[PDB]
């Protein structure tokens, strides 16, 4: 299966099946997060994704081509989060995405606590266009979670 | 061996909850790929 949607990553090394992390398919690539698959090959039913791209530092890592996702939070509008956490259905959220402002300039980030099998998940904006992924962030003074909206850069 | 399996289109909701605050962050971006408060 390569059509567009949210899909899960499972793994058998772990006890039962384990859900991962999540990803993105659009034009035919495989977009999750480096945390996820540690760059590693992963299977769709009889198929073989082998990886094409990824980088440690931005977190983040593409399977059978080059970084698609190029849409960003447009600094105003609200998001959706497109959770898809561990054996449990897809879920929109919505939010209003704070910042992280960092030396090398701002990232949109929402606050947003789900569990770890839930990094890869897809942030939209109004338009239906995926703005960065979740599950890359920080935990703040109350001990909750901020993730950054995770976006590579295309072509 | 990871696989994956299909979850969804990819569509904002237009009947979805809204929660989570906006806070503003001033943060480090390491070489491993974490951030950290600062
Ligand atoms: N509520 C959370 N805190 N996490 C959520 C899931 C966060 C979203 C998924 N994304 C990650 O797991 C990435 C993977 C590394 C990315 C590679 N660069 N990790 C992170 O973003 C940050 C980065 C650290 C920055 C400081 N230098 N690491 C943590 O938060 C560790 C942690 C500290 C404390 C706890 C659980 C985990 C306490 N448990 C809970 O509260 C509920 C238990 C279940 N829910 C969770 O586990």
């Amino acid at each position: 299966e390569t059509t567009d949607g949210v899909y899960r990553v499972m793994t058998r090394r772990l006890l039962g099946s384990t859900q991962v992390g999540v990803g993105v398919m659009q034009e035919g690539v495989f977009h999750t997060m480096w945390h996820v698959t540690k760059g590693a090959a992963l299977r769709s039913g009889e198929g073989r994704l082998d990886p094409y791209w990824g980088d440690v530092k931005q977190d983040l890592v593409s399977y059978c081509g080059p970084w698609k996702l190029d849409a960003a939070w447009d600094g105003l509008s609200e998001v959706q989060l497109l959770a898809v956490p561990p054996g449990e259905r897809a879920k929109n959220i919505q939010t209003l995405p704070g910042i992280f402002k960092t030396k090398d300039g701002d990232i949109g980030a929402v606050a947003l606590d789900y569990p770890a099998g839930t990094s890869g998940s897809p942030i939209l904006d109004k338009c239906g266009r995926v703005i960065g992924l979740y599950g890359n962030g920080v935990v703040i003074k109350n001990g909750s979670y901020v993730s950054a909206i995770t976006q590579g850069k295309r072509e | 061996d990871m696989y994956i399996e299909r979850a969804g289109d990819i569509t904002w909701e237009k009947d979805a909850e809204v929660t989570g605050n906006s806070p503003r962050l001033d943060v480090a971006l390491d070489e491993s790929g974490d951030f950290s408060l600062v």
